[PDB]
């Protein structure tokens, strides 16, 4: 099997050179042509270019050039695929298609948030009601720069009603939602609490849910 | 000019009717690919060379469509056919390719619930003021949100968030959330949401004040 996956990158300081790994190794060694799809978060599929290893040709498109290079190392079975002198338009799924009749062989991707920002921790603001038999429950996150979040309610044990909300943008910063639904035998009698992490920042904020 | 995607953007239908695909090009090709790209995770492959086969699909998909115009028919829908697709065309100046086509399983249309959260008292002590009203458990996917606070209608700072397709219940659920800031929340009293939809004539309306604590 094409074993194993691609690699991940961080945001990267304005002006030096990240570089993405795709770690692509199910030879077939070394006549295919390594096609990276890139997608937006507008749900476009968007072509980023091939590069084919017997002699070394590369290709681009005229979205992407100047100067993104597909540099191959049959050593190390490697392709790379990162842009450099870029812009935050760059924040996108990175994926790895590999070459046969159609783009069969993809691998698992990565998104890459590329800018100058600045971390920011979350901050857990407690969302409860101050009369019927199930309410809905929730805790609200506002102002965290990078895309990197937890959604955990409980640790593992009410997990069912949890509904993944997405992180919208509003002046530059991400506010997503998880709502779960408690019956009333077991609120206000167990304590619950919802536990969020920013592992870009390293902090990690908490909070009890009280009935107010 | 010049552009080229598959025509129909989304779709629905219940399991066990005909789910007939139409993708249109700018440019004129001979074998066309077909994927089945579901949320969150890697594309596959499911007809390429305009019919063949891929490696799971099932015996049910069908393909065909030559020069500008293809076209991949279900059968018949099943509990596993609802994805994303999207075609491609290897290319010699590539068009490129087009969106995907997203579509969901058809069900019985559901009224939803929409709770309005008040602040609490950690958010106005920080300085923050954000009412909610989660809609969830809704079918179809179109609602026309209005927020009208004390009798006129307020779209600034209005923000919507779509939890993606469930698979025990089948329906969606929404954020319906704007945010204020702590000075305009105390010049405004009865904070609520009407959620137009086309189960119910009447949006659902709850009601609550800042005189009681």
């Amino acid at each position: 099997q094409v074993q194993l996956q691609q690699s991940g990158s961080e945001l990267v300081r304005p002006g030096a050179s990240v570089k993405l790994s795709c770690r692509a190794s199910g030879y077939t060694f070394t006549t295919y042509w390594m096609h990276w799809v890139k997608q937006r978060p507008g749900q476009g599929l968007e072509w980023i270019g091939n590069i084919y290893p017997h002699s070394g040709n590369t290709n681009y498109d005229e979205r992407f050039k100047s100067k993104a290079t597909l540099t191959v190392d049959t050593s190390s079975s490697t392709a790379y695929m990162q842009l450099s002198s870029l812009t935050s338009e760059d924040s996108a799924v990175y994926y790895c298609t590999r070459d046969l009749r159609g783009f069969a062989y993809w691998g698992q991707g990565t998104t890459v948030t590329v800018s100058s920002p600045k971390t920011t921790p979350p901050s857990v603001y407690p969302l409860a009601p101050a009369a019927a038999s199930m309410v809905t429950l929730g805790c609200l996150v506002k102002g965290y720069f990078p895309e990197p979040v937890t959604v955990t309610w409980n640790s593992g044990s009410l997990s069912s009603g949890v509904h993944t909300f997405p992180a919208v943008l509003q002046s530059d910063l991400y506010t997503l939602s998880s709502s779960v639904t408690v019956p009333s035998s077991t609120w206000p009698s167990e304590t619950v609490t919802c536990n969020v992490a920013h592992p870009a920042s390293s902090t990690k904020v908490d909070k009890k849910i009280v009935p107010r | 000019d010049i552009e080229l995607t598959q025509s129909p953007a989304i779709m629905s239908a219940s399991p066990g009717e005909k789910v007939t695909m139409t993708c249109s090009a700018s440019s004129s090709l001979r074998y066309m690919h077909w994927y089945q790209q579901k949320s969150g995770t890697s594309p596959k492959r499911w007809i390429y060379d305009t019919y063949n086969l891929a490696s799971g699909v099932p015996v049910r998909f069908s393909g065909s469509g030559s020069g500008t115009s293809y076209s991949l028919t279900i059968s018949s829908m099943e509990a596993e056919d609802a994805a994303t697709y999207y075609c491609q065309q290897w290319s010699s100046n590539p068009p490129t390719f087009g969106a995907g086509t997203k579509l969901e399983l058809k069900r019985a249309d559901a009224a939803p619930t929409v709770s309005i959260f008040p602040p609490s008292s950690e958010q106005l002590t920080s300085g923050g003021a954000s009412v909610v009203c989660f809609l969830n458990n809704f079918y179809p996917k179109d609602i026309n949100v209005k927020w009208k606070i004390d009798g006129s209608e307020r779209q600034n700072g209005v923000l919507n968030s779509w939890t993606d397709q469930d698979s025990k219940d089948s329906t969606y659920s929404m954020s319906s959330t704007l945010t204020l800031t702590k000075d305009e929340y105390e010049r405004h009293n009865s904070y609520t949401c009407e959620a137009t939809h086309k189960t119910s004539t009447s949006p659902i309306v709850k009601s609550f004040n800042r005189n009681e604590c």
